[PDB]
């Protein structure tokens, strides 16, 4: 607390004012005792003690107890400083690759300076940088390879447009191919990476050639999600645009991140944020209009572990529904203060799939163009997913979901 | 000088401008080197305009004014000369990371307070981001509005006059003006990376940097630079929301003028590894593989040749040599890559 | 210009764009404007002491640069630079890896001595140039 940041901020004073490399693993023993002592201590004893150009004058032996400590000092406040002066020394130790020892932590603060904005991201990979990571996604080392997994997973949350179009110009789903195979730990990394990267839909075809997504499914399907292994608000609302896209990998990538880290977050916070960054809608979303069977045995988990009522799937055969289908759908949804109008009308399923705008204006209570245009919203998602198969008798459903995905909607309308 | 547009591409060419942008980051702008209203408001077009430059110039500037006014006047002319609302906008919409660290120390040192940069990803906004972007750009009225009304990015990215009008009151037609002129300046700084598959920003933004704002509305209706050539002016007026008949023109008239070879069997529990490292490097030089039960025979049936990986397999291991297959196998009881290295070239050499 | 016209896509422009758009409601106007608008790699490599008399460095490439010759003056990218540059110049008032540069490839030197006018011996510098290059 105060007597144990003074002691660490005496004890750094004195083995910075004491040639040789000697007190360097003195300052790696003392923030050993401050990171695995709670732990804030630790991070006031950083942000106290990183006087980064000194540790940046020793790199360009000693190189290897200079880049050894400089690794565990690495918190914001020292990566924002060390991203305005720290690019000239570190790219240039990366362009330098054997020994075993110290290229652990030159991939460690490479994997820390790819987590700090769009600027550092593309200023590490045009200029060097994101070489030593595919490179050395060809040793075979427990502790290295946990780096570079984490090191390609920050470049592509992180980082922009540009950045993953070089990521798979340079063929990062191959290389990372190897890593995702026995850890147990590794092979997480190494899926998140390939579903961040799939997310984008420019590349998604050329990260399904390098054939690296059939290992998510079978690999989520294995494990339980009680893993412990905090990530910080806006990590968490990295996660949510992934279980709002397609490929059901990277949704079921998303739905074992937030199971752990709804475990986390009820355990030790006893709140959630995840209202705010709009995870509940999205995982209610994922149960209703499941088709595979973990992602929503996972969003279930997710679901419970919060407490919130987990909705059940809906009937895909829509042009059949009585009007308490329509009831349980709309509370599902989303549109509860509509219920006594939808049921005062008596909308049947064919009424649903058949009505207008003049008819959601004037007899349904529908009063703003806005909440039409999230209702028709909701209503064109669940169109390409009814069954059509009791009123078809042609096929025409796949005829249209051939020329587009999106066309499927219109096959009850013709 | 690089401010005029007129003589920009003449004052590029000199290159002199390739000296601001490592200048300013050197010093700490600590100076002391007083202006007066007039002198003061000469530099905000400079922090007002593109390049890059000319806003790291008016930062410094700016900073240093900051300083000295807040020392000796204790009050602030800013407000009035429309600084603070400029070094907001470039706070929010950085790219660069000393103009905006500039901003920060600029906005600092008067008492207002640092917003934070806005996510670049605008059509996976929920609705708290719209209302942090609200707020940012000026519309702290309309929050509540904008709340009862539970606008996504997406509903944002496409609201129209009528829905502004009729359901978020906003009731002059200067504000949604202005509200429209704030829009258009977050459409050509958004992502659309989730939702375009074909870069068709690109292609708009060649054309005219005005024009990279209308890809939300192209992709929307689903169109791409293959389908591109096939619209016509209703539909580019009425479906995707190109008003200005102008610019409908010059996107028409530009669009117009537009089985495996290896099967790798090995010991799934001892020396795995190894098997996809060739696995990736066999594919980065183009020979199909196939690692990962009767699939398996079939598939070496088909299969061109073999290689055998050692560090249920005695009727793999007899699969290959029945039928008429070449064998390849690679031992293992120098660097290991530099083994595949080799063995890619003898590879190569001989299939 | 609001709209984004200029002088060489006004050429294009139609009456009623330039009613809706730009904002020109008298039709005089309109047609006065229709009518109107259808009528319309490097070559010298300074290298020098950057604490040793740069300035020198500097005026010989504006010098050169008002007369036609392009310079590089500001890592590889200088050795990159220095092969595909025409020729050199030594201006003197790390190093023994950029002298030796010149001297590997066929490449023309014409060095600068600094130990009258600096610009008249400049200006006859550049008519040497030009005499030469």
């Amino acid at each position: 607390r105060e007597v144990s940041p003074g002691a660490g901020t005496e004890v750094q004073d004195a083995l910075e004012r004491a040639q040789a490399l000697s007190a360097l693993k003195q300052a790696g023993g003392a923030r050993a005792v401050g990171a695995g002592l709670l732990l804030p201590a630790v991070g006031r004893e950083v942000a106290q003690g990183l006087d980064l150009l000194l540790r940046l004058l020793q790199a360009p032996e000693t190189r290897v107890q200079a880049a050894r400590l400089l690794e565990q000092i690495l918190v914001a406040e020292n990566r924002d400083r060390v991203a305005r002066i720290g690019l000239g020394v570190i790219l240039n130790l990366a362009k330098e690759r054997e020994p075993v020892e110290l290229a652990r932590s030159v991939a460690g603060i490479l994997e820390h300076m790819f987590k700090h904005s769009e600027e550092t991201c593309q200023r590490l990979v045009a200029a060097g940088g994101l070489d030593a990571v595919l490179y050395w996604c060809r040793r075979t080392d427990p502790a290295l390879l946990r780096h570079c997994a984490l090191a390609l997973g920050n470049c592509a949350l992180h980082g922009g447009q540009a950045v993953q179009r070089r990521m798979v110009e340079k063929r990062a789903a191959e290389w990372l191919f190897p890593l995702a195979f026995s850890d147990e730990l590794l092979r997480l990394h190494a899926c998140l990476a390939v579903a961040v990267l799939a997310t984008n839909k420019e590349v998604e075809r050329e990260v399904e050639r390098s054939g690296t997504l059939a290992l998510v499914e079978p690999l989520v399907a294995s494990l339980d999600p009680g893993r412990f292994a905090g990530r910080g608000p806006d990590d968490l609302q990295r996660l949510v645009p992934l279980l709002d896209s397609n490929r059901l990998e990277a949704q079921c990538i998303g739905a074992f991140y937030l199971c752990a880290e709804a475990a986390i977050k009820s355990l030790q916070g006893k709140t959630k944020v995840f209202s705010d960054i709009g995870a509940i809608q999205s995982l209610k979303r994922l149960v209703s209009y499941s088709t595979n069977g973990t992602k929503s045995a996972l969003a279930k988990r997710a679901l419970r572990l919060l407490g919130e009522e987990v909705p059940r799937p809906i009937l895909p055969s829509v042009p059949s529904w009585k009007e308490a289908e329509v009831q349980t759908w709309l509370q599902q949804i989303g549109f509860s203060k509509y219920c006594e109008s939808f049921r005062e009308q008596q909308v049947d399923g064919d009424l649903l799939l058949r009505l207008t705008e003049e008819e959601l204006q004037t007899d349904l209570g529908m009063k703003s163009g806005i909440t039409r245009k999230r209702f028709f919203r909701e209503l064109t998602e669940l169109k390409t997913f009814a069954n059509y198969s009791t009123c078809d008798r042609s096929n025409l459903a796949d005829w249209l979901g051939s020329l587009d995905p999106r066309f499927r909607q219109y096959t009850y309308g013709l | 000088l690089a401010t005029n547009k007129e003589v920009e591409r003449e004052v590029e060419r000199s290159g002199t401008l390739a000296l601001v942008e490592p200048l300013v980051a050197s010093l700490d702008p600590g100076r002391f080197a007083g202006r007066g209203p007039d002198d003061l408001q000469r530099l905000v077009p400079l922090l007002d305009s593109n390049r890059l430059e000319a806003q790291c110039i008016g930062a410094f500037y700016l900073c240093a004014e900051a300083a000295i006014k807040s020392l000796q006047g204790k009050t602030k002319v800013f407000s009035d000369i429309g600084a603070i609302q400029s070094l907001k906008r470039l706070v929010s919409y950085s790219t660069n990371g000393t103009k905006s660290a500039l901003a920060k120390r600029a906005l600092r040192l008067l008492g207002e307070e640092v917003p934070r940069p806005i996510l670049p990803s605008v059509p996976s906004w929920k609705e708290a981001e719209v209302q942090t972007w609200l707020q940012q750009i000026g519309f702290s009225k309309y929050c509540e509005s904008f709340r009862e009304q539970q606008v996504d990015g997406d509903l944002l990215l496409r609201l129209t006059e009528e829905e502004l009008q009729t359901d978020l009151g906003m009731k002059s037609g200067i504000t949604r003006k202005r509200f429209f002129r704030e829009l258009t300046e977050l459409k050509t700084f958004a992502n659309y990376s989730t939702c375009d598959r074909s870069n068709l920003a690109d292609w708009l933004g060649s054309l005219d940097p005005r024009f990279r704002q209308y890809t939300y509305g192209l992709v929307s209706c689903g169109l791409d630079r293959s389908l591109l050539h096939r619209v016509s002016e209703q539909q580019l007026l009425e479906d995707c929301g190109i008003h200005l008949g102008v610019h409908r023109a010059r996107i028409l008239t530009a669009a117009r003028e537009m089985t495996p070879d290896v099967f790798i069997s090995y010991r799934r529990n001892s020396g795995s590894q190894l098997a996809s490292l060739l696995k990736v490097h066999l594919q980065l030089h183009g020979f199909s593989v196939f690692i990962d039960e009767d699939k398996l025979i079939q598939s070496v049936m088909g299969a061109r040749n073999f290689v055998l990986v050692l560090s249920w397999v005695h009727k793999e291991i007899v699969t290959a040599l029945s039928c008429g297959k070449n064998i390849v196998p690679i031992i293992d009881g120098e660097y290991q890559e530099a083994t595949i290295e080799k063995i890619i070239r003898f590879l190569q050499g001989r299939s």
